[PDB]
């Protein structure tokens, strides 16, 4: 079966690095789009970043210049470097994979979703 | 030595935008053609490939010189500095010159002003084929050339003594056809920009039949004969005569597909389409014959007894009559 | 004589500005066009395009090139075209085109004493047209050719067909193995974009596909195989081996015809008129074999009922198939 | 003097101008505004995983070195002169072999305004790569991208932007769709960043969303395969004693399935996995195979255990139609709902 | 700041000689190479080649291009490459290659203050590699790319991979429809000719073909037809019409499978592993119909012996067919 | 210091040089030494009667107009300067569209020595015609030629010679064989003269000998056809009362032979004459045709002359296998030897 397991997270003191990972198993996602999403408590699920097969990087208009996405194609994983975290960044970060049909920035186009990982920022 | 001086003085005061005798008389050009090989004929696209050596000769008074040297033998470097006729091939789909390892061109000048210009060409030319008598068809594929810009009042072409030469006709790349002979003509064609002299060469080609006899005609004939075997089987053997009849229909359908694989999708009936379709009707009718015979055994048993005796005679006779008419018309009457 | 002509031509091309159009800053230059079609070939349904070879000619006047004293129309070497202003004409629906270059570039420049310029080019081009093949092979297509100026508006250049409806010649000498040219048409209009009106000339053909090829290759084999499936209705129902073999072999033969046509005809992956007819024949031979299974099942307990079904099958199957063909050959023809 | 005025402006602009340096070199980032008009979305090749598109490509930037004063405010450059000034080195990242049209002349246009703005338009045909996932064939949908950017200048030197809102910067003609096996639903326009061994670059992206039409495969593959399976189960209703009839019936439906299977595989590309059509045919092949095995069991028990032979035929008349009907319900809900 | 750059660049190209290599007459110039693979496609068995698209970079130091006073890397217009010296690198196994040229030539020149020159190209090349297909489709292939200097020797130029084993990137992102890349390798060496040594760099890939397509299309259909031919052994020997029809129709089905596979598979005219399996299955169905010929010939005179042959055929044929598979799969997997 | 002396030579060689004139014009006959190194003998196309070859082409000649004096006894010229001197205009007589490689630079090298000897090397992909006589297909052997010479210079002006012994002047790499269906036996190197309407020219010739491999056709065509003929003769051992069994046996083998015959000829090049494989299938077709006619005769005389019908079957069990065996012996002995 295909499972997207997520690691990292925890708590940071209103700053510092926090590298959230995502490991895939049961299927190689080299030709797929691997993205990251964010859902603040009760507000909405928000697009953060995505990297396609050609290593093109897409970012949301709120996290551009702060969060960096990358992919290790050999190990079939994806990482997100969180820097300069703020209290508004406290949410559940999700890992997704899909073909990006009808838009790679919409959550309703991803076949596989992760189980989530709580990231808490304290100020 | 002095050969360089001759070349430098000739090009001084020379305007290559003007043909020789531009305001006096037409420029007369003598053409020769050596055919290296005539390549495969493409019936699907209605085209053929030919490789030739093309030679042209004319007089230019501006290129006279005096020396003990009779002729200046030159390569393609000087071709772009003097006036050259703008000869093109009218029915050519795609043609090109050869550039390995150098441009395959030659230019020779004599002291009286005579110029010899030769180059090597590979041409894909158009040939509209009438396939009504296929595979017993004959064709004459043309190759026409003229001047693109100069009408008959400015440029006139003319064949030399030996117009078209062919070498090893057995080394060509013709599998389907065999080369018969050639003709060359001359005509004037009126267009919207003037009247032009057109030179044509025709190549006569007749198709070989060895492939279509073994692949189509003999197999189709033997299937028809095989359907006559049912007429000598006892009428009580219902499964045997039914299976024989319907399987020969399936065999004819399989053979019928491969008849048209060598042709474009023309909508008229060829000699091959008529033969295959008539053979299909014969095997179709032999199975319908048993269905009538089998049904009448219960209804009109006496009538059913005579039906098989007549079929043993009528079916071989009607098929022999068709073959007599078919082969006489397409081999001796066209 | 020759020296006088050489003197005149060098005078015309001396101090000639190729970056300026004729009548620069004044009235637009009128360009007349003629086309002589040499051949049409490769009407591709898969790529939705066609290939055209033609002699393309343009006709305008430039008073900077007017000369006097020579009662001749000067045909110059085609390399002089690089030193003169020519219109920026292009074909809108063109996919791939080139100018022939054997034995030289197939190009013509002819001058006239009043300044008129004749400019000719021999062009082979591949033009794209949308094709609707839902009535294939009973379809009729309309493929055009668009002519426009790339960077000029109606304030600086104008297009017209030189010769009225006689501007395009050679259509009646085109013989397509698969089509017949019903009609051709010439249009002239100005496209109104935001930046202004743009000249445009349009030439269109109407092609009607020939049907004789499909009658022999597709329709007639399917009809005759369907009729052979009715032969079993006149065979005694106690001959199960004969009627089963006859029924199932016609299904195999019908399948063989359909799969062979798939490889032979162009790949057009949507339902066309040709597909509806072959499926209709496959259903009929399917039901004929299905009829004997009902007869074979009941012919022991109910011999009279079994014999009645065969008698009615001899009527319904030929009658329904002819009704099927009547509907088909009206909704498409 | 209007003709002389126009000539003077042309002969003065390129004096002291070096085309080997981008505008604002060493002072600022060059901004290029781009928009695309699509005249025809050409054929899509599933075998080669590529597609063709014909576009008008428009670019706009500012070059202070080319300012002028005169009666007019816009100048058109000859293509000999248009090759003397600096232009962006835009290329398509996923392009395979593209064509710039020059019939009957190069299809390029370059306009210069008095303030120094340059408008540069060209007509191109682009053959690009569209990798496809064919696991759901023939019920699959794809997003074919188109990416372009600068080949040599990093994002610290040259950046790209859309002329208008990104949605309205790519326009497709009404008759643009030239697809026989796909249905073009729409396009999405985006912009990203790529990092290579030479630096970081700006990438402009467009995605075309395609959905395959399935009506052809229903009438060509699925319906003939379903009818053949139904035919093989008709054999259960023939009487047991008709041994040659039922043997010919079963063995000829197997040959019919084989003919259909070989025809279907020709359309499919050479993929390693099994598409949705590969699984449907394999199940249909196993069903007709099992119908001939069933008669071999019935014929074996006849004339020694007629009760068991009759019981096998009666249960087969129910189990076989039921199992095949159940398979179709699962099959057409697993793939039609993706 | 832009005027100072304009002065500096024109200074470097003044007096620059293109015909002399850097450090001419002294130590050899060292060139470092990077390859950024963009896509691999069209691995052709018939043509025995593959098509590759990549970014090709070369690094070397030329002291004549060193500048000071500007803390920047100067990216110049790509047309400046014709004004400099570049290595005479070529690909030894290249059949056809070109540089992309839309919208401009895909070329880059970058300068550094110390004199390092970066020279990049975007190249699509078709490279020839021999394929040994005796074990097809259970085969592995090793295709390479060879980089060499056309005219210079090791006294003038030297090649090395820039970055070690990291000099080539992008292989991990490649997806091949029929293969899977197992490994890639970088080799640097010199070739000792009679005129001296010659630098060469080599890049190789190892491919492993996928099997899923062949299992459902080639092997499984042939296996099932062989099993169906054993149904005859469980039919009574007096049912001549049933057993003959079953036997001879399985022969036709096997022939249909083999002929159409030859039509779809690549034309490789020598014996492969796939041809041995199809021929082996054809022999088994040939012998199953041949077995009934003996039984039918003696079942009247010796009915007990004919019954014993059928019973043993039910065991020998399934056992010998699994024995054929065991030897076949051990020798090929 | 040293570079100035080296550079002054390059700016001095072309002083008063005319490349429109051959070396020794009016004093001697220009002689060119030629050798070829075959990197890979490429594919052979039976449908187009042509083949591909990748070679290094080397030419040597002496030009006294380019003598120089200096420490560097050998100079290599730039491709811009190398196009300003005279080089032989060699061309291939039977050569079709050929390629001169241009990646990443023109693959041409020109060296000059102090005495004026020049060495010219280039890398080419030559595609040449190879006429074939496929009457013995697939048991045929061919010898493909490669002929080259001077296009414009007759034998009184330019003459060609091999650098070494003719055998040693053409070299083939051990790994340079790219033939799927041929074995490269060897090559022959020759020289001669050709005569035209423009004069006599020197021609250099090379022939490559090829033998087609037959093991593929044995397993694909010959063995299946032989087995189907054997199956048709199995019918002679079935009892004469089994009319459906023997009729189905006869007619289905005819359908099987038809399928095999179509497949075999769909791989050959389209030659309108018959090959050796065409004759073998035709005889096999006539044997299965005669087996079904034999049963038609036997079934006719049954129930009227049962003694005669049995005698026909007994003799057919001997005549049919014997005639087919004799046909194979004549066929294979005739064609394998030739
Ligand atoms: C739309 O755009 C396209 C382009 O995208 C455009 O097509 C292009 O059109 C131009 C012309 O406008 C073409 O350029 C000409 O090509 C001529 C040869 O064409 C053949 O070869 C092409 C490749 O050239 C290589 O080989 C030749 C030698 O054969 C060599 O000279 C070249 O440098 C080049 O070799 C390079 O590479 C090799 C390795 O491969 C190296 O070893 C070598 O060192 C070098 O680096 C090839 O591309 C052509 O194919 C095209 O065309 C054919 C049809 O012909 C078509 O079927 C194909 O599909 C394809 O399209 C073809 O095979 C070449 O001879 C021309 O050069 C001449 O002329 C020019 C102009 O006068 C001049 O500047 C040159 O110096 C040279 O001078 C000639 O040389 C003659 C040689 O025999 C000689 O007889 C003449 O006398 C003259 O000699 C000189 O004369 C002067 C003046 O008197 C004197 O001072 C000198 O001393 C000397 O005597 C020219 O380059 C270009 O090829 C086309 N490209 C394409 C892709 O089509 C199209 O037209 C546009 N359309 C529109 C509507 O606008
Ligand atoms: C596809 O197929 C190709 C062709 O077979 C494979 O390419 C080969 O890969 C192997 C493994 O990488 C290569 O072997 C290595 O070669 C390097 C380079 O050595 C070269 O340069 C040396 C100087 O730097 C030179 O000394 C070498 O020559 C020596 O060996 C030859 C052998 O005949 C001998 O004649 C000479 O006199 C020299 O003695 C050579 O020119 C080398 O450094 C490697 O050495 C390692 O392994 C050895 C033991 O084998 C060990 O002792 C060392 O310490 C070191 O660990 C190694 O030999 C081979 O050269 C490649 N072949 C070619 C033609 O390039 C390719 O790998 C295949 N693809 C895949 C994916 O596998
Ligand atoms: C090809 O053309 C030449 C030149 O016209 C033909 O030869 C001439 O034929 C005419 C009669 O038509 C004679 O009067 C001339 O004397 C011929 N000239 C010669 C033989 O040098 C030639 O016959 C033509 N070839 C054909 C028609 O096959
Ligand atoms: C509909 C075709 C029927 C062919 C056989 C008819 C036999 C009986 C004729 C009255
Ligand atoms: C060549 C065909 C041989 C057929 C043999 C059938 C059995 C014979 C038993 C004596
Ligand atoms: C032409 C078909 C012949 C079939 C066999 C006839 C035998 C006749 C014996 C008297
Ligand atoms: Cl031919």
């Amino acid at each position: 079966q295909v499972q997207l397991q997520e690691s990292g997270g925890g708590l940071v003191q209103a700053g510092g690095s926090l590298r959230v990972s995502c490991a895939a198993s049961g299927r190689t996602f080299t030709t797929y789009i691997m993205a990251w999403f964010r859902q603040a408590p009760g507000k909405e699920r928000e697009f953060l970043a995505a990297m396609d097969q050609g290593r093109i990087q897409y970012y949301g208009d709120s996290v551009r210049g702060r969060f960096t996405i990358s992919r290790d194609y050999a190990k079939n994983s994806v990482d997100l470097q969180l820097d300069g975290l703020r209290p508004e960044d406290t949410a559940v970060y999700y890992c997704a994979a899909g073909a990006g049909f009808w838009g790679l920035r919409t959550a309703s186009s991803y076949h596989y979703w992760g189980q989530g990982t709580q990231v808490t920022v304290s100020s | 030595g002095d050969v360089t001086v001759i070349l430098n003085n000739l090009l001084e005061g020379y305007d290559n935008k003007l043909r020789p005798d531009i305001g006096v008389k037409p420029t007369l050009i003598h053409t020769d053609m050596y055919v290296n090989s005539i390549g495969p004929v493409n019936a699907i696209n209605m085209e053929y490939t030919i490789d030739i050596f093309f030679a042209q000769t004319w007089y230019d008074r501006r290129l006279k010189f005096n020396s003990t040297i009779k002729v200046l033998r030159l390569n393609s470097n000087m071709v772009g500095k003097i006036w050259i006729p703008d000869t093109f091939f009218r029915n050519s789909k795609k043609a090109d010159a050869h550039w390995i390892t150098t441009p395959n061109r030659m230019l020779r000048i004599w002291n009286d002003g005579r110029v010899l210009y030769t180059l090597r060409l590979t041409i894909d030319a158009e040939c509209q084929l009438q396939l009504h008598n296929f595979p017993m068809d004959e064709h004459s594929c043309p190759l026409e050339f003229s001047s693109y810009g100069y009408p008959r009042e400015e440029i006139v072409y003319q064949w030399k003594r030996s117009s078209v030469e062919v070498g090893d006709t057995r080394s060509w790349r013709l599998y389907q056809f065999s080369f018969v002979g050639l003709r060359n003509t001359t005509e004037v064609v009126k267009t919207t920009s003037g009247d032009y002299v057109v030179m044509s060469v025709y190549f006569d080609l007749s198709r070989r039949m060895g492939y279509f006899t073994i692949q189509t005609y003999i197999p189709c004939t033997l299937i028809v004969v095989l359907s006559w075997v049912s007429f000598w089987i006892n009428k009580d053997a219902v499964p045997a005569r039914t299976s024989l009849g319907i399987t020969t229909v399936l065999t004819m359908t399989t053979l019928s597909t491969i008849a048209r694989k060598s042709l474009p999708k023309v909508s008229y009936v060829t000699a091959m389409d008529l033969f295959v379709s008539v053979c299909f009707i014969f095997v179709f009718s032999a199975l319908v014959e048993y269905g009538t015979l089998h049904y009448f055994v219960s209804s009109q048993p006496a009538r059913a007894a005579k039906m098989d005796s007549y079929a043993r005679i009528f079916f071989p006779t009607a098929f022999c009559l068709f073959n007599l008419v078919y082969w006489v018309s397409y081999l001796y009457l066209g | 004589n020759m020296s006088f002509v050489k003197e005149t031509v060098d005078k015309l091309l001396k101090g000639y500005d190729i970056r300026l159009r004729p009548d620069f800053g004044g009235p637009p230059v009128c360009v007349g066009m003629n086309i002589d079609i040499a051949s049409i070939d490769m009407v591709s349904e898969v790529n939705m395009d066609y290939t055209l070879t033609m002699y393309f000619q343009q006709y305008w006047r430039d008073k900077r090139l007017a000369y006097s004293g020579i009662p001749l129309n000067l045909t110059l070497d085609n390399r002089v075209a690089d030193q003169l202003w020519v219109p920026d004409t292009y074909f809108l629906n063109d996919k791939k085109s080139f100018v022939h270059g054997v034995t030289v570039k197939n190009r013509m420049i002819r001058l006239h004493p009043d300044g008129t310029v004749l400019y000719g080019l021999r062009i082979t081009t591949t033009a794209a047209c949308m094709m609707d093949l839902r009535r294939y092979p009973l379809d009729e297509q309309n493929c055009t050719l668009e002519i426009e100026s790339y960077g000029y508006t109606t304030d600086d250049i104008e297009f017209y067909w030189r010769g009225g409806d006689k501007a395009v010649t050679g259509v009646e000498r085109i013989e397509l193995p698969q089509f017949s040219i019903v009609e051709h048409r010439l249009v002239s209009r100005n496209v109104v974009f935001a930046t202004g009106a743009y000249p445009r000339l349009s030439l269109s053909f109407r092609l009607k596909r020939n049907i004789g090829y499909f009658i022999l290759q597709t329709y007639m084999p399917s009809i005759l195989i369907t009729i052979l499936s009715w032969v079993s209705f006149w065979i005694n129902y106690d001959a199960s081996a004969a009627r089963v073999a006859l029924g199932i072999t016609t299904v195999l033969t019908m399948t063989t015809i359909n799969t062979h046509l798939r490889e032979t005809l162009p790949k057009i992956p949507y339902v066309k008129a040709i597909d509806m007819y072959l499926m209709g024949c496959f259903v009929f031979v399917f039901l004929a074999l299905l009829e004997y299974a009902f007869v074979n099942y009941i012919f022991f307990s109910q011999p009279a009922r079994a014999a009645a079904i065969d008698r009615w099958s001899r009527i319904v199957f030929p009658f329904t198939f002819s009704l099927f063909n009547l509907v088909y050959w009206l909704y498409y023809v | 003097d209007n003709t002389t005025v126009f000539t003077r402006i042309l002969d003065r602009l390129l004096d002291g101008y070096d085309n080997r340096l981008r505008p604002g070199l060493g002072e600022r980032v060059t901004e290029v505004k781009t928009d695309i008009f699509v005249t025809s979305f050409g054929p899509v090749s599933d075998h080669d995983m590529e597609y063709t598109i014909d576009v008008f490509f428009r670019q706009s930037w500012k070059d202070e070195r080319l300012k002028f004063k005169g009666p007019m405010t816009v100048l058109r450059l000859n293509n000999l002169m248009a090759s003397k000034i600096w232009t962006p080195d835009t290329f398509f990242h996923n392009g395979k072999k593209s064509v710039a049209h020059n019939m009957t002349m190069p299809n390029k246009l370059l306009r210069i305004t008095e303030d120094g703005t340059l408008l540069y338009t060209m007509r191109l045909t682009v053959r690009a790569e569209c990798p496809m996932h064919l696991e759901d064939f023939p019920m699959d949908a794809h997003a074919c991208p188109l990416k372009f950017g600068s080949y040599a200048y990093t994002r610290a030197e040259v950046v790209y932007e859309w002329t208008r809102e990104p949605a309205r910067s790519v326009v497709v003609a009404e008759d643009g769709s030239r697809l026989n096996q796909y249905d073009l639903l729409g396009q999405t326009v985006d912009s990203g960043i790529v990092q290579s061994s030479t630096g970081e670059y700006v990438v402009m992206t467009t995605h075309f969303h395609l959905k395959r039409k399935i009506g052809y495969f229903v009438i060509q593959t699925y319906l003939p395969c379903i009818m053949t399976v139904i035919l093989s189960q008709v054999s259960f209703w023939l009487n047991r004693e008709s041994v040659p009839a039922r043997t010919v019936f079963g063995v000829t439906t197997v040959l019919t399935m084989t003919t259909l299977s070989i025809s279907a595989r020709n359309s499919l590309p050479k993929v390693a996995y099994a598409t949705a059509m590969d699984w449907f045919i394999a199940v249909c092949y196993a069903f007709v195979f099992s119908a001939l095995i069933e008669f071999a069991t019935v014929n074996y028990f006849t004339k020694s255990q007629p009760a068991r032979a009759a019981k096998i035929d009666r249960l087969s008349r129910i189990a076989f139609p039921l199992l095949f009907g159940i398979f179709n319900l699962v099959y057409w809900a697993t793939y039609l709902n993706r």
